[PDB]
Protein backbone atom coordinates (compact mmCIF):
# COMPACT_ATOMS: atom_id res chain seq x y z
CA UNK A 1 0.00 0.00 0.00
CA UNK A 2 1.76 3.21 -1.21
CA UNK A 3 1.40 6.34 1.50
CA UNK A 4 2.59 9.51 0.77
CA UNK A 5 0.56 11.59 3.74
CA UNK A 6 2.16 10.58 6.87
CA UNK A 7 4.93 11.66 8.67
CA UNK A 8 6.83 8.25 9.12
CA UNK A 9 9.62 9.94 11.46
CA UNK A 10 7.83 9.87 14.60
CA UNK A 11 10.30 8.00 16.40
CA UNK A 12 12.33 11.11 17.57
CA UNK A 13 8.86 11.66 20.12
CA UNK A 14 10.75 9.02 22.17
CA UNK A 15 13.98 10.20 22.67
CA UNK A 16 15.37 10.96 26.30
CA UNK A 17 18.34 12.89 27.09
CA UNK A 18 20.88 10.15 27.08
CA UNK A 19 19.58 8.42 23.95
CA UNK A 20 22.65 9.65 21.77
CA UNK A 21 25.11 8.44 24.53
CA UNK A 22 23.09 4.87 24.29
CA UNK A 23 23.40 4.84 20.96
CA UNK A 24 26.84 5.33 21.27
CA UNK A 25 27.23 2.95 24.16
CA UNK A 26 25.63 0.46 21.96
CA UNK A 27 28.00 0.97 18.93
CA UNK A 28 31.17 0.70 20.79
CA UNK A 29 31.59 -2.50 20.18
CA UNK A 30 31.15 -2.96 16.16
CA UNK A 31 34.20 -0.41 15.67
CA UNK A 32 37.56 -0.91 14.47
CA UNK A 33 40.65 -0.63 16.71
CA UNK A 34 41.37 3.22 16.89
CA UNK A 35 45.09 4.17 15.88
CA UNK A 36 47.26 5.22 18.05
CA UNK A 37 50.20 8.35 18.09
CA UNK A 38 52.25 6.26 19.65
CA UNK A 39 52.27 8.38 23.28
CA UNK A 40 49.63 8.67 25.56
CA UNK A 41 49.03 12.03 25.41
CA UNK A 42 50.70 15.22 23.39
CA UNK A 43 52.18 16.18 27.24
CA UNK A 44 53.61 12.77 27.80
CA UNK B 1 65.24 45.66 15.48
CA UNK B 2 66.35 48.76 13.76
CA UNK B 3 68.63 49.80 16.95
CA UNK B 4 70.31 46.61 16.78
CA UNK B 5 71.54 48.16 13.00
CA UNK B 6 74.79 50.02 13.96
CA UNK B 7 77.82 49.76 16.69
CA UNK B 8 77.69 51.96 19.51
CA UNK B 9 80.55 53.09 21.22
CA UNK B 10 80.05 54.56 25.29
CA UNK B 11 82.13 54.63 28.00
CA UNK B 12 82.15 53.39 31.62
CA UNK B 13 80.10 54.33 34.50
CA UNK B 14 81.58 56.82 36.81
CA UNK B 15 79.80 58.31 39.87
CA UNK B 16 76.64 59.86 40.07
CA UNK B 17 75.69 61.28 43.09
CA UNK B 18 73.03 63.26 45.32
CA UNK B 19 72.53 67.11 44.99
CA UNK B 20 72.27 68.01 48.52
CA UNK B 21 70.13 70.69 47.82
CA UNK B 22 67.64 68.79 45.38
CA UNK B 23 68.90 65.60 44.99
CA UNK B 24 69.23 65.83 41.21
CA UNK B 25 72.14 63.58 40.11
CA UNK B 26 75.32 65.22 40.38
CA UNK B 27 78.39 64.29 38.04
CA UNK B 28 81.81 64.54 37.11
CA UNK B 29 82.07 62.37 34.03
CA UNK B 30 82.39 64.50 31.14
CA UNK B 31 82.12 61.22 29.19
CA UNK B 32 78.78 59.62 30.94
CA UNK B 33 76.64 60.63 27.78
CA UNK B 34 78.80 60.35 24.99
CA UNK B 35 77.70 57.48 23.02
CA UNK B 36 79.28 57.26 19.52
CA UNK B 37 77.82 55.69 16.47
CA UNK B 38 79.90 53.42 13.71
CA UNK B 39 78.74 51.85 10.80
CA UNK B 40 80.83 48.49 11.10
CA UNK B 41 83.07 47.20 14.22
CA UNK B 42 86.36 48.19 12.34
CA UNK B 43 85.46 51.80 12.45
CA UNK B 44 85.21 51.75 15.60
CA UNK B 45 87.89 50.08 17.22
CA UNK B 46 89.80 52.50 14.66
CA UNK B 47 88.34 55.70 16.09
CA UNK B 48 89.11 54.01 19.71
CA UNK B 49 92.72 53.31 19.05
CA UNK B 50 93.16 56.81 17.23
CA UNK B 51 92.29 58.06 20.60
CA UNK B 52 94.21 56.34 22.60
CA UNK B 53 90.98 55.08 24.24
CA UNK B 54 91.52 51.34 25.61
CA UNK B 55 88.55 49.52 24.32
CA UNK B 56 86.82 46.29 24.89
CA UNK B 57 84.56 44.76 21.88
CA UNK B 58 81.34 42.57 22.17
CA UNK B 59 80.37 40.58 18.97
CA UNK B 60 77.69 41.23 17.35
CA UNK B 61 75.26 38.65 18.56
CA UNK B 62 72.10 37.95 15.76
CA UNK B 63 69.42 35.87 16.35
CA UNK B 64 70.12 32.36 14.63
CA UNK B 65 67.46 31.52 12.17
CA UNK B 66 64.27 29.58 13.42
CA UNK B 67 62.70 26.86 11.90
CA UNK B 68 58.98 27.93 11.74
CA UNK B 69 55.90 25.72 10.99
CA UNK B 70 52.42 26.05 11.16
CA UNK B 71 51.02 22.87 11.03
CA UNK B 72 53.47 21.62 13.61
CA UNK B 73 51.09 22.99 16.34
CA UNK B 74 48.51 20.42 14.74
CA UNK B 75 50.68 17.22 14.61
CA UNK B 76 49.76 13.46 14.71
CA UNK B 77 52.36 12.03 17.12
CA UNK B 78 55.00 14.72 18.09
CA UNK B 79 54.79 16.89 21.20
CA UNK B 80 55.20 20.35 19.34
CA UNK B 81 50.78 20.37 19.17
CA UNK B 82 49.27 23.38 20.78
CA UNK B 83 46.95 22.65 23.44
CA UNK B 84 44.81 25.51 22.27
CA UNK B 85 45.20 28.11 20.09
Amino acid sequence: PFDNTTYKNLQHHDYSTYTFLDLNLDLSKFRMPQPSSGRESPRH
Amino acid sequence: VNNTKKWKMEFDTRERWENPLMGWASTADPLSNLVLTFSTKEDAIAFAEKNGWSYDVEERKVPKPKSKSYGANFSWNKRTRVSTK
